[PDB]
């Protein structure tokens, strides 16, 4: 029983670890988009 | 050929010269941080 | 002078966005691998 607690609570930790990790990812993904879309406005401006 | 080649390097002269004078004014009223995410400054750096 | 100066706050923001890519990507490869390890020793400790 205190081993199936303790796999509990740790899998719990793990789905946390997982939202973390999924919000994580989507923040990078937009912040390289955004970062390309700066690039390719710098690009532009240098050229200009 | 060449008399519409003629009216065609006038008309590009005219269109070029009212894309640089739109790029000026665009950039100056549009702020730094929306310049980056601007659609518009993206579509006329293309253009150009 | 106003495209460079719009060019050269582009380039700043770029670069911020940039090490935050390096940054937000690397704590994701490692949250990934801390995550991976978790879930091996789950699949042990469940199968004991």
């Amino acid at each position: 029983a205190e081993l199936n607690a303790r796999v509990n609570s740790l899998k719990r930790q793990l789905e946390e670890a997982e939202a973390r990790k999924m919000i994580v990812e989507q923040d990078a993904a937009r912040c390289q988009s955004r970062l390309s879309a700066a690039e390719n406005l710098v690009n532009g401006l240098a050229g200009e | 050929a060449k008399q519409d080649l003629v009216k065609k390097q006038n008309e590009y002269a005219v269109t070029l010269d009212k894309l640089e004078s739109d790029l000026l004014q665009s950039l100056s009223e549009a702020d730094p941080a929306t310049i980056l995410d601007n659609t518009e400054l993206i579509q006329n750096l293309d253009k150009t | 002078n106003i495209l460079a100066e719009t060019q050269n706050k582009v380039q700043g923001l770029q670069e911020e966005l940039k090490v935050k890519m390096v940054e937000v990507n690397k704590q994701r490869e490692e949250t990934d691998i801390l995550i991976e390890k978790v879930g091996k020793e789950s699949a042990l400790a469940e199968e004991e």
